[PDB]
């Protein structure tokens, strides 16, 4: 079966160059063209590249035409893309794709199979973790009905954080909230929960944030 | 470029329905239409090529048809697997994308609970104010959020977020956050989120005076 | 001129 494995992603900075690499198996990758597809955070697929089975013709997208540079090693069944002159706007998924065999004849360049992706982000940000924030529930609240508690995970590079709450054993009514990218170059996001409206005197109500890359584990207790 | 333009961009349909996603080109590009379904974090994977070819081993529900400048693709009974986002692609011409059509779960109206939070002590001796406004559990995905600081619309100083639908109850949940300096933040006393929806008989009120 | 979409596989 058809196997395609990027690697090479990761935060750079803008302005620097980068080579990403897709390693092929299960088919007989020195026999087919290549393509490279990328898709930015909560956005649609974008061709980016074509190259040939032998190398001997490449064409490219206008957004990255003079910057982007396709290639490939037959012997070592690797496709690659030098992406030079690196910009915010090329944060992105980037995806490698087999060219589909067609019928006979047929005008070509339909995917019958995509790597997982490698995600490349282009960012000046350093290495942050979060402040993590109370959303403490409403003193105007509703007698015996619901409140609405949560945490702000604020100012954070580079993604994921993760959020639980009371070490996992609070599950139902639970929303984390996808990061927004802020002015700043930095992330933030929110994670609430919803409760019974009399349990808040009784039962003590703690969010878990972890951010692997600044080793970064809190416990935020939130209180009226 | 051949610009490919689906239609509807969101469709909202239930298991066992039959669901049809459109898909035209701005140039004639004969038979060269292929459909990809996507899930949230998962690379694409082809269902149809050359307009109508189902892909080798593509469950038999999904078909494909058309020529020319207009393409349809086809659910004959939508499985709970089914709900995505599908693409269209035109290879006759270089290689573009239409904007995808993400097939969502029907479900009744659902009205948003509101509710505004304002910044912590901890955040304020730091120099930023962030209001956060939730709305939590309603149905359409469509809402407005408006945020008046002393009855004033704020505009450019603000941004959201909205989680998937539900896995138990089919719902969305949406966050707002609004930014100010702390100097800003303590130049004004009322500070409200108006949310207005079709699950909201009139627009529902959420504020707090800081103190 | 070349056809960006001709076929790029081995004959």
């Amino acid at each position: 079966q058809v196997q395609l494995v990027e690697s090479g992603g990761g935060v750079v900075q803008p302005g620097t160059s980068l080579r990403l690499s897709c390693a092929a198996s299960g088919f007989t990758f020195s026999s087919y063209g290549m393509h490279w597809v990328r898709q930015a955070p909560g956005k649609g697929l974008e061709w980016v590249a074509i190259i040939w089975y032998d190398g001997s013709k490449k064409y490219y997208a206008d957004s990255v035409k003079g910057r982007f540079t396709i290639s490939r090693d037959n012997s070592r069944n690797t496709l690659y893309l030098q992406m030079n002159s690196l910009r915010a706007e090329d944060t992105a998924v980037y995806y490698c794709a087999k060219v589909g065999e067609g019928q006979v004849g047929d005008s070509s360049g339909y995917y019958d199979h995509w790597g997982q992706g490698t995600l490349v982000t282009v960012s000046s940000a350093s290495t942050k973790g979060p402040s993590v924030f109370p959303l403490a529930p409403s003193s105007k609240s509703t007698s015996g009905g619901t409140a609405a508690l949560g945490c702000l995970v604020k100012d954070y590079f580079p993604e994921p954080v993760t959020v639980s709450w009371n070490s996992g054993a609070l599950t139902s009514g639970v929303h984390t909230f996808p990061a927004v990218l802020q002015s700043s170059g930095l992330y933030s996001l929110s994670s609430v929960v919803t409760v019974p409206s009399s349990s808040l005197g009784t039962q003590t109500y703690i969010c878990n944030v972890n951010h692997k890359p600044s080793n970064t584990k809190v416990d935020k207790r939130v209180e009226p | 470029d051949i610009q490919m333009t689906q239609s509807p961009s969101t469709l909202s349909a239930s298991v066992g329905d039959r669901v049809t996603i459109t898909c035209r080109a701005s140039q004639s590009i004969s038979s060269w239409l292929a459909w990809y379904q996507q899930k949230p974090g998962k690379a694409p994977k082809l269902l149809i090529y050359k307009a109508s070819n189902l892909e080798s081993g593509v469950p038999l529900r999904f078909s494909g048809s058309g020529s020319g400048t207009e393409f349809t693709l086809t659910i004959s009974s939508l499985q709970p697997d089914d709900f995505a986002t599908y693409y269209c692609q035109q290879y006759n011409n270089y290689w573009t994308f239409g904007q995808g059509t993400k097939v969502e779960i029907k479900r009744t109206v659902a009205a948003p609970s509101v509710f505004i939070f304002p910044p912590s002590d901890e955040q304020l001796k730091s120099g930023t104010a962030s209001v956060v406004c939730l709305l939590n559990n309603f149905y359409p995905r469509e809402a407005k959020v408006q945020w008046k600081v002393d009855n004033a619309l704020q505009s450019g100083n603000s941004q959201e977020s909205v989680t998937e639908q539900d896995s138990k109850d089919s719902t969305y949940s949406l966050s707002s956050t609004l930014t100010l300096s702390k100097a800003d933040y303590e130049k004004h006393k009322v500070y409200a989120c108006e949310v207005t929806h079709q699950g909201l008989s009139s627009p529902v009120t959420k504020s707090f005076n800081r103190g | 001129n070349a056809n960006p979409n001709a076929n790029p596989n081995a004959n």
